[PDB]
């Protein structure tokens, strides 16, 4: 599988933008005609006030700050007559129909994959099996508290890998140790709230972040 | 004050860190310091001496 | 270093992840056979049992 | 074609113990190891005396007012560590 | 691009823009927005989503050719304790769907729910050739119900509920249409509590299963049912 | 404790009576809404060099505030609490530091660890060195006194 959809450029695909693909990565360089192609997701001309506005300025004009985590959806890739789409006739709205979700739920499992480090969709599935064994009453905090106990997006969260691509090479390379040994079923293991990660290959690393700031550090010590 | 922008009265500029490195720039610093309480040390020895 | 506390409170994600409509595809195909032997090694934790030593068909 | 060695790991307590036995000790007090009957070791606990601590920070990073709660704490450390010198000092100056 | 513009316009005040769109929308005439300006008010108020439930299509026969009919059903509801019904008849289904879209905010009405999350107790009503079961579910348990159900508890806000239909359900309009009405049969521990005497009080009891299901997952109810 | 300058006051626990009917023929709870919470997201940055989104998500969003400065606490602090445990633990308790810096027993107990290891680096000779030795320091137990900020205005006074 040596496609464009395993690149960083094409990894995510949403059929409800107006640019089909989405970017998730935020340390890719884009060049000038790729960030006018993702541009368009977010400016949007309206007519009555003819002007252009934002997604930001959106959810500023519906008034959401912290909203209920399943009302997002409504207000990424729907449109009101009210706020956002006042002078267009009613006969040229968009409405969905109960026909679309095939491709909405098979999005957001891509998602997932792709935050794990482009994992299998039997990893996926096993996941979630794992969840409804422990104990919890909210099925959705149960799935992001299994994301956050792998290893490998924990070393991201550190701060000293680039993504979760980087951090993944890093742990077959037994760059970092979990309590004072290299990792056991590192790939397959979830951590527990007292496990202790350090850094093994410290001349590596510190190379790393330093190339990393090294334009945003100062000229003044 | 004559010297309106050399308020520190230097004579050579600070190392740059991005050409030097910045362990290489605070050595100089402390050097520089220690020079200037040995010259002091040094004019007062010669006029008394001489 | 880094050290864990407890079971996250927060998180912040580069992308929006719409996780009813992930577990709803996933609810369409789970297996009873994997769920089942995940349930058996859950009494089971303790090695040094002899209720854990008896006679069953398979690995649970 | 690695030549880079074999790591096997230990814990960061089971080295310690091996290469400084006080600064263990110390560790075990400081971290509430005392408090727990399960985990409370048989040997009694030992008092602690001095610390280390680093003040880069707090000397060239989070006090920058003039006002004398800003200049006050500078001294005090600066003050301090002078003390700490010269303690070191004396104890080599006699013949 | 100008990039200086672009972060400028991005982190900017809405307050201007709020007033002259509301401006807008509420001084149009009542033919292309038939809404009444009552409705319109509260519109500012709330987050709304809408739904397509179906579309069908008429067909009459003359004596050169044939007259094709389009009638369609839109449902929309802001996201806590409301939610209506729309059906609009024209000549193409682009026209149906917009007719049904703009009579379903003058068809809005209230939902009971349980903490405004589930029901209150069972449910089980008739619509005619048609039947529609609700249970209730603890907090977090998530919604288990066909595609169709599945939209409309996202208007409504219902979060944790099983839902279960059988028989004639080949129009969707029906199937709609039972389901609005099943939600409408609940019944409140406040209604006319005045006449009780009593202090009705919210209790804890965790729900029980059946005894297979225990026996399957190999597990125990609660102690109080075991003692002996 | 105002909950002007008191974040912790503002983010406390809310004891919820509420009732419908009339209470001297008939109440009944109310029980029409859900005043405890739930889980809410929020778009927190926006590159728009990258064009990429930032959500977080948090599990008790509505009714918590500035959640973010529990794990930003200064170089300062964590020195302090280092110290005041040092010089004693008998007074200074886990349960008691927690309380003081407005932060949980887990949080107080993982900075003490990673204080102590760095301790060792410095002393062993592996950190602050060359120019930036003098910057670490020595402390005696004995010789350190707290101060307070009784006298109102600016001003810090030993007892
Ligand atoms: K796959
Ligand atoms: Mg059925």
């Amino acid at each position: 599988v040596y496609r464009n959809s395993h690149t960083k450029r094409f990894s995510c695909r949403n059929s409800r933008l107006k640019y089909p693909f989405e970017q998730i990565w935020p340390t890719l360089q884009l060049s000038e005609d790729d960030a006018a192609m993702f541009r368009r997701n977010s400016r949007q001309f309206v007519v009555d006030l003819s002007q252009n506005i934002t997604l930001k300025n959106k959810f500023a004009l519906n008034k959401a700050t912290k909203i209920p985590h399943q009302d997002a959806r409504a207000l990424i890739y729907e449109s009101n007559l009210h706020l956002d789409a006042v002078g267009e006739h009613p006969r040229y709205l968009k409405i969905r129909r109960v026909t679309s979700q095939y491709g909405s739920k098979l999005m957001n499992v891509r998602k997932l994959r792709l935050l794990l480090g482009f994992k299998r969709r039997n990893f996926v599935q096993k996941l979630y099996e794992h969840t409804l064994l422990q104990q919890g009453s909210n099925k959705s905090w149960k799935v992001l508290c299994a994301l956050e106990a792998k290893m490998n997006l924990a070393v991201t969260r550190m701060g000293v890998a680039e993504d979760v691509l980087e951090a993944t090479h890093d742990l077959r390379q037994n760059n970092v140790t979990l309590n004072g040994s290299p990792a056991q079923m590192k790939h397959a293991r979830y951590l527990e709230p007292a496990d202790v990660l350090a850094v093994s290959a410290v001349s590596l690393i510190k190379q790393r972040i330093c190339k990393g700031l090294f334009e945003v550090a100062p000229n003044t010590l | 004050h004559r010297f309106r922008n050399n308020k520190f009265l230097r004579l050579e500029p600070d190392l740059d860190p991005k050409v030097y490195g910045q362990t290489e720039t605070l050595q100089k610093q402390v050097d520089d310091n220690f020079s200037l309480l040995l010259a002091k040390h040094r004019l007062d020895m010669k006029a008394a001496a001489a | 270093t880094s050290v864990k506390l407890f079971p996250p409170v927060d998180a912040s994600y580069p992308t929006y992840v719409d996780f009813e409509h992930a577990t709803r595809l996933l609810d369409h195909f789970t297996s009873r056979k994997r769920l089942n032997y995940q349930r058996k090694m859950i009494k089971k934790r303790d090695k040094f049992q002899i209720k854990s030593w008896d006679h069953h068909a398979g690995e649970a | 074609t690695t030549r880079r060695r074999k790591l096997l790991g230990s814990r960061y307590g089971a080295r310690l113990a091996k290469k400084n036995r006080q600064q263990f000790e110390r560790a075990r007090v400081i971290l509430d190891c005392y408090s727990d009957e399960e985990l409370r070791p048989d040997s009694p606990p030992v008092a602690v005396k001095e610390v280390t601590i680093n003040t880069l920070q707090t000397m060239r990073f989070l006090f920058p007012q003039t006002s004398k709660e800003h200049l006050d704490i500078k001294q005090n450390i600066a003050s301090y560590k002078i003390f700490s010198l010269n303690r070191e000092l004396l104890s080599l100056l006699p013949k | 691009i100008n990039m200086d513009q672009y972060l400028r316009m991005d982190n900017q005040d809405t307050l201007e823009l709020l007033v002259q769109a509301k401006d807008n929308f509420l001084k149009k005439d009542e033919r292309t927005i038939p809404i009444p300006q009552s409705v319109r008010e509260v519109m500012y108020r709330h987050r709304w989503d809408k739904v397509i439930v179906d579309v069908r299509r008429l067909v009459y026969r003359t004596k050169n050719n044939k007259r094709e009919q389009y009638t369609a059903m839109v449902a929309s509801g802001n996201q806590k304790g409301l939610l209506g019904l729309g059906m609009g008849s024209a000549e193409t289904a682009q026209l149906a769907v917009a007719r049904a879209y703009l009579d379903s905010f003058s068809n809005l009405a209230a939902v009971p729910l349980y903490r405004g999350h589930t029901v209150y107790h069972h449910v089980e009503h008739h619509f005619q050739r048609v039947k529609v079961t609700l249970s209730p579910r603890t907090s977090g348990w998530g919604l288990r119900c066909s595609n169709l159900f599945y939209e409309l508890c996202s208007l409504a806000g219902i979060r944790d509920l099983t839902v279960d239909v059988s028989g004639a359900t080949r129009n969707k309009f029906f199937v709609a249409k039972a389901f609005f009405d099943a939600l409408q049969k609940q019944t409140a521990p406040h209604d006319g509590v005045e006449g009780t005497g009593v202090y009705v009080k919210e209790v804890v009891r965790r729900p029980v299963v059946n005894l297979g299901t225990y026996r399957n997952n190999g597990t125990l109810p609660p102690k109080e049912y075991l003692a002996t | 404790n105002n909950p002007e300058d008191n974040i912790a006051i503002r983010n406390a626990p809310q004891k919820v009576f509420q009732l419908i009917g009339d209470p001297r023929s008939g109440v009944a709870d109310d029980v029409t809404h859900n005043p405890f919470g739930e889980i809410t997201v929020e778009m927190v940055w926006h590159q728009l060099k990258n064009e990429v989104y930032w959500y977080r998500y948090e599990f008790a969003g509505q009714t918590t505030e500035q959640s973010h400065r529990d794990s930003r606490l200064s170089d300062y602090t964590k020195n302090l609490i280092y110290l005041l445990r040092a010089k004693n633990p008998r007074k200074w308790t886990i349960e008691a530091l927690a309380e003081k810096f407005h932060i949980r027993k887990q949080r107080v107990l993982a900075i003490l660890a990673l204080k102590e290891m760095e301790a060792h680096k410095i002393e062993s000779g592996k950190q602050l060195q060359g120019p930036l030795s003098p910057y670490g320091l020595k402390v005696r137990v004995e010789d350190l006194k707290l101060l307070s900020l009784d006298p109102t205005g600016c001003g810090w006074v030993e007892p």
